[PDB]
């Protein structure tokens, strides 16, 4: 679905993949659709003699994806709201949701298995379908996510910063704003920037946070974890402001750069949001009817220089020097389209 | 005194109809607002009712529900209680569904000859038996091949009702037709009626045969007569026949099932009958044999006409016949109160036998004990309560074992015992609320009263004396009734029995579900639930008073109709040998009871809603230890929200109610029908003045029905014109 | 399919019924799927041994009410053509079909 | 010998629990490490039979 | 090897060995085995179980 998408917004598509897509596509629902119980949930195994009991995080995750697959593939309503339903059904006031995940192999997710980390999954998914946030579900929700933030702010030692990622996104995509730069503001701190590319990651080498649980899945959670953020960045209710998305260009720089030789990233959960989140980039980003794209630097001493980037050149690093010794330069672009000027 | 809250709602709320919901706000620490809000699973649809509650009282409130497109949508139901100190809230999926209304069609006859016109009238009333105005979109006639004859297309009844007509064709087909009603919903009701050529009959032929006869017999009394009005007999040659139908198996040529059999002839006495009884013997009745049909042949004479009647088809050699059952007894016992039952003997024709042995067995307590029947056939008993969860009591009598050569192999001829399995409530504080049972039909207008008992050892924990007791009666999938009773106990007061009153009004349907509970404050609900058989009842009492009894040719007749203050009343008089040729469909009060949707309420809308999960603490502990430590699985321990689901009705609350296991002038004409017409009562009743029929041949059987707007509908007891 | 077919040009059709039509469709349609073989035909037995040969009557029956079904729900063109093709491959010019 | 495992299959609690042995130390166990036999009365062994 | 042996069934295969003994020769074992099982499932009062 993700890279369907994905492929859409950058313009590089094609109806011969397009077509062999839409087959993988259909015949996954319906062999999905295969696992599911009567109450409306899934299991890891599907019906095995009407004894499987349901697992919380993958019927979410089957409704957050069931929410997206339902743009390019027709999806039946009822599948989203018989889930939507059980999801409330395992939904207390206090600490959100319940963990029921009965499940062999946990390469599937990045949760941390906490109600926090769980919660904090089902209330996107809750979101990415389009549901108010005067809803009975989510105004449950949305106060026990206030208060997992408040107490995962209290110090570094705070469910660590898997948590702290997902709180972004959720609260961006919610609408609380002012909560939104709280908790972005206490990550943009704590982030880690590199040769102009920033990103977020656990502690290297733990050392000082021991005890495992299973097996190691650090790979993931530093790719998950950005593109969650890029997403809380990207996701402003009127529009993301220019000083949003030009830190957002920041974190692109990062994951892209970070990627699967063969294509993809290292787990599941962790390669769905990266393709989501680039993709959500690339519609802020890229325009389709405005080609011309003017661009003009100029020094206080003569200097001048200027460039057209549009869908013939964008695929290229213009490039110009001229180097005058005091610095003294108006960037100045026209037209449509965006364009990113690093100056080293 | 640790506070408590609780609301309750049925899991089944009628959208367009007033849905009561009551509220207990038990503890007074401070002044709170608690407040329903039913809002959509997807969409914006939201709706909040205020509840306004006061301490240790259970205020009430009713409310309309907004249409949904969908035929039933299920929604989310949110309580909550707002206060300054507390505030608590819960949710639960509750389904809401548009249920129809209920309509019916009365037709001038059964039966209908060529050129003949049809009339019919069509009603329709609410769950409450009232006339609804409802705007029907479709009636129409559809012929025995299918073809829609005839049809009314979107109209509104006015009284509640609407009569109609069509004339038949001079050359229409021959068979069964039908007129049938789409309402707005779909739900088409139908109802039929015949079209064919006949000679109407003057005579009726009275067939008597034993209802029901045991298979060992040697012979039986049968009698047929010959009557038409004022019960004035006629003479004639009859020949009877007396056959059987061993096993259905569909002729292959050589008559369907026609088994031996002996039949008779004779003539009929004048002032009198044929009376005969004939040698069982010759029938055999055992060996795949099941039922008996009993043709007549009442040739009268004076006359070349060669009545027949079929009567009496229904006679039975039923396999069982030595028999028992319950009466009265419990299904909720208690570890602490010696639980209560009674049975009853029966056999053949449901004959009582007093004086003969009967042999209990309890497969727990070991109470084998043996008793006499009374007069009545019957014994009541009670055993002591100390053992394991699930209590067998089957009850064997006179025979048990026997010798019928093999079990299944060519006959069988079982004489069925009688078995229940009561299971023990969960005690909370060791203290429960026992209902006593009363099973039986409760007659409409009069008054019942149920005892109840009490065990509060150190129940009370608080130590005060006032404690409320409240208890709520439901019928057609809602709450009718709500009430309470203040027992003020001791610090411990453990024995005693106190009896609550009960109006069988006829509001409540054919279904009584009452159920009954404290509220502690150890933050313990105890109580118990009981149905209750009710008889299908009218609230508009009528009857029709026919006054110039038999007559003759006459004119004027004062036929009368007493009824509500205000009714409209469809009034049916038709010669008795239309009515003797095919009977009419049936239309009294249990044929409008059976027409009532939601009739029960018991448990919530299974097949479409489900929820049973909020707190597994099951799998918490995966064992414990024992003197050798077990791992759990599951349990089938009744408490209290099962009697609440049982109900049919979800509760919001604060205290322990469900177990913690949530996990897994010299001339003759004009005969067919007398007078199809209506008319309004005066605050009394209302006579109307029929003229008299000259072909009065036979008896005039009339009935009628009434509407009115505050005591619903009634329904006359047919009374006749000799 | 013809069910479905038949109550859409009648006008009498509902979409409760229409959603649980569809799907007794695309899930038997995905079952049938489950018993082709590698060459496009199909067979009672189907894939299972791997020494089964395509059901003449079957495929062609396969075909036309994939033919059907493509109207209403999403059936892949390379299950037609493929068996398509394996139809022509049991075609002798007399005697037409074998 | 007398075999009190079997005897219970039903238990109350909150929920009814089916029986299954269990591995701890009892005194028989001590004795029969030590590798002496008793011949008692008072309750040295666990009911697990 | 999931079961117990049958009270009744061991005591009848010892008195048809002890009968077989004397025509066809039979391991004495086999019976000093059973025998001793027997005595494990013996109460002094109800003596066998
Ligand atoms: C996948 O690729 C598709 C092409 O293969 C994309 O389809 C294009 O979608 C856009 C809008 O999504 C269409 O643009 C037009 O927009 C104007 C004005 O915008 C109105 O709608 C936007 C929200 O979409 C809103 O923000 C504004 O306030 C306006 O109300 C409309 O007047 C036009 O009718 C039209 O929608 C393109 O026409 C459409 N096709 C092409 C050929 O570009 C699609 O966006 C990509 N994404 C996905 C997930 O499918
Ligand atoms: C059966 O299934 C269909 C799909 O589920 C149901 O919906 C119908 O869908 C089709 C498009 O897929 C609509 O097509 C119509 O096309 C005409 C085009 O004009 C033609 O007809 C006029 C005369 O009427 C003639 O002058 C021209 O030369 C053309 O040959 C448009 O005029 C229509 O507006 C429409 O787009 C169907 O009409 C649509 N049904 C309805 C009732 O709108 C369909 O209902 C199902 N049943 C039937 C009986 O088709
Ligand atoms: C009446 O209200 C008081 C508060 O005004 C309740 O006090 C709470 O009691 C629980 C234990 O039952 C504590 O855990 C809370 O911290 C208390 N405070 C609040 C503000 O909730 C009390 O339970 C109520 N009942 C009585 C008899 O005092
Ligand atoms: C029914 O139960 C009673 C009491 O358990 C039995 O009564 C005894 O009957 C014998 C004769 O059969 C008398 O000698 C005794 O005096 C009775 N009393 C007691 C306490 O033993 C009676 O036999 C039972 N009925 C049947 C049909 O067996
Ligand atoms: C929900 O929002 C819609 C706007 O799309 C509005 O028309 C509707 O009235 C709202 N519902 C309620 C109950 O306020
Ligand atoms: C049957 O007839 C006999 C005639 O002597 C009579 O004694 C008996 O009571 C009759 N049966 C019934 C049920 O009256
Ligand atoms: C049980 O109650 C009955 C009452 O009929 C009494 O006869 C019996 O002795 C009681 N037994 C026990 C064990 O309490």
């Amino acid at each position: 679905i993700y890279v369907l998408d994905y492929l859409n917004e950058t313009q590089q598509l094609t109806p011969e993949i397009k077509s062999k897509a839409i087959g993988y596509l259909n015949t996954g629902y319906q062999r999905q659709l295969n696992y599911k119980h009567y109450d409306g949930s899934y299991s890891t195994f599907g019906e095995r003699y009407g004894r499987n009991q349901g697992n919380t995080w993958l019927t979410a995750f089957v409704l957050k994806t069931f929410a997206q697959a339902r743009a390019y593939i027709f999806i039946d309503e009822a599948h989203i709201t018989q889930a939507l339903i059980w999801l409330s059904q395992r939904q207390k006031d206090n600490g959100c949701f319940r963990s029921s995940g009965s499940l062999l192999n946990n390469a599937i997710k990045g949760g941390v298995e906490d109600e926090v980390t769980l919660s904090a999954y089902i209330t996107i998914a809750l979101l990415e379908i389009p549901l108010t946030v005067t809803h009975p579900v989510v105004r449950n929700a949305l106060f026990c996510l206030e208060s997992a933030w408040k107490t995962a702010q209290e110090g570094d030692h705070g469910s660590h910063v898997y948590t702290k990622a997902l709180l972004a996104y959720a609260f961006a995509l919610a609408g609380n704003q002012d909560k939104r730069k709280e908790v972005l503001k206490s990550l943009n701190e704590e982030a880690v920037k590199k040769d102009n590319s920033v990103h977020w990651e656990r502690p290297q080498k733990p050392k000082a946070p021991v005890g495992h649980f299973y097996e190691p899945q650090a790979p993931s959670a530093e790719v998950e974890m950005t593109s969650y953020v890029l997403l809380a960045y990207l996701t402003a209710q009127p529009a993301p402001t220019s000083e949003d998305l030009t830190s957002a260009t920041n974190i692109v720089k990062w994951i892209t750069k970070q990627q699967n030789a063969q294509g993809g990233f290292s787990s599941t959960q962790d390669t769905v949001v990266a393709l989501h989140a680039l993709s959500k980039y690339g519609a802020a980003t890229f325009t389709r009817t405005g080609k011309a794209a003017q661009v003009t630097i100029q020094s206080s001493g003569t200097f001048s220089s200027k460039f057209q980037v549009d869908n013939n050149n964008r695929l290229l690093l213009q490039q110009v020097s001229l180097p005058e010794l005091p610095g003294e330069y108006s960037m100045k672009v026209t037209g449509e389209g965006c364009v990113y000027l690093q100056t080293s | 005194g640790k506070p408590q809250y609780m609301v309750l709602v049925p899991s089944l709320l009628h959208t367009e109809t007033t849905e009561k919901g009551c509220v207990l706000l038990s503890y007074l620490n401070e002044t709170v607002t608690v407040s329903a809000s039913l809002e959509s699973v997807r969409g914006n649809r939201s709706l909040f009712t205020d509840l306004e509650a006061e301490n240790d009282v259970l205020h009430c409130v009713a409310f309309a529900v907004p249409k949904s497109s969908s035929n039933e949508e299920v929604m989310f139901l949110t309580v909550q209680v707002k206060g300054p100190t507390q505030e608590f809230k819960k949710r639960t999926t509750v389904m809401v569904k548009n249920e129809d209304s209920l309509v019916f069609v009365q037709t001038d006859k059964s039966i209908y000859k060529p050129g003949q016109t049809v009339k019919f009238r069509v009603v329709s009333m609410d769950e409450n038996f009232h006339p609804l105005n409802e705007l029907i979109p479709l009636v129409y006639i559809q012929d025995p091949k299918g073809n829609r004859i005839a049809q009314w297309q979107s109209f509104q009844l006015e009284g509640g009702l609407k009569q109609f007509s069509f004339p038949l064709s001079s050359e229409p087909f021959q068979g069964s037709y039908k007129v049938v009603v789409q309402k707005k919903s779909g739900g088409r009701t139908e109802h039929p009626f015949t079209v064919e050529e006949f000679v109407l009959p003057k005579f009726e032929v009275q067939v008597t045969v034993p209802k029901i006869i045991t298979i060992l017999e040697e012979e039986m009394n049968v009698s047929v007569c010959g009557l038409y009005t004022y019960g004035k007999p006629v003479p004639g040659h009859v020949t009877v026949s007396i056959c059987r139908k061993y096993s259905d198996a569909s002729d292959c040529h050589g008559e369907d099932s026609q088994a031996f059999c002996e039949k008779f002839s004779g003539q009929l006495n004048s002032h009198g009958c044929f009376y005969q009884q004939v040698k069982t013997k010759v029938f055999q009745l055992k060996r795949k044999e099941y039922e008996m049909k009993l043709h007549t042949e009442a040739q009268i004479q004076e006359e070349g006409t060669v009545v027949e009647l079929t009567g009496r088809q229904s006679s039975e050699i039923t396999r069982t016949i030595t028999k028992l059952s319950f009466v009265k007894v419990d299904s909720h016992f208690r570890q602490g109160i010696p639980f209560f039952g009674q049975v009853r003997l029966v056999d053949g024709k449901g004959v009582p036998i007093p004086n003969k042995v009967i042999f209990i067995r309890g497969n727990e307590a070991n109470y084998y004990s043996n008793a006499t029947t009374d007069e009545h056939g019957l014994v009541q008993f009670s055993i002591n309560t100390t053992n394991v969860m699930g209590t067998s009591l089957t009850v064997r009598v006179n025979y048990k074992d026997r010798s019928p050569c093999y079990g299944y192999q060519w006959v069988s001829e079982e004489h069925e015992e009688a078995h229940h399995t009561a299971y023990l409530v969960f005690s909370p504080s060791k203290s429960f609320v026992h209902l006593e049972p009363m099973s039986h039909e409760l007659p409409c207008g009069h008054t019942q009263t149920v005892q109840a008992h009490y065990i509060l050892n150190g129940g009370t924990l608080l130590g005060l004396k006032k404690l409320s007791f409240y208890y709520l009666i439901m019928a057609k999938g809602g709450i009718v009734r709500t009430g309470t009773h203040g027992l003020l106990v001791k610090q411990e007061d453990m024995k005693g029995h106190f009896s609550i009153s009960i109006p069988v009004k006829s509001d409540i349907a054919p279904v009584a579900r009452l159920l009954i509970y404290a509220v502690l404050p150890t933050g313990d609900v105890i109580g118990d639930s009981a149905k209750y058989d009710v008889e299908n009842c009218l609230a508009n009492k009528v009857d029709l008073s026919f006054s110039p009894s038999q007559s003759l040719p006459a004119s004027h007749a004062h036929l009368r109709v007493t009824a509500a203050p205000q009714s409209v009343c469809a009034l049916r008089a038709v010669d008795q040998s239309v009515l003797l040729m095919k009977p009419d469909a049936e239309l009294s009060a249990s044929s409008v009871y059976n027409l009532l949707p939601e009739k029960d309420l018991t448990g919530f809308p299974g097949p479409l809603n489900d929820q049973d999960n909020e707190d597994c603490i099951n799998r918490h502990n995966v064992y414990i230890n024992g003197i050798t430590y077990t791992p759990v699985s599951s349990t089938n321990e009744k408490d209290m929200y099962s009697f609440l689901e049982d109900m049919g009705l979800k509760a919001f609350t604060n205290s322990k109610i469900r177990k913690p296991k949530m996990c897994p002038t010299v001339r003759k004409y004009f005969p067919e029908t007398w007078i199809w017409d209506l008319v309004v009562v005066n605050s009394a009743g209302v006579a109307e003045v029929g003229v008299t029929v000259p072909d009065t041949i036979t008896e005039w059987k009339a009935g009628a029905f009434c509407l009115s707007e505050d005591a619903g509908l009634g329904i006359s007891s047919t009374a006749s014109l000799r």
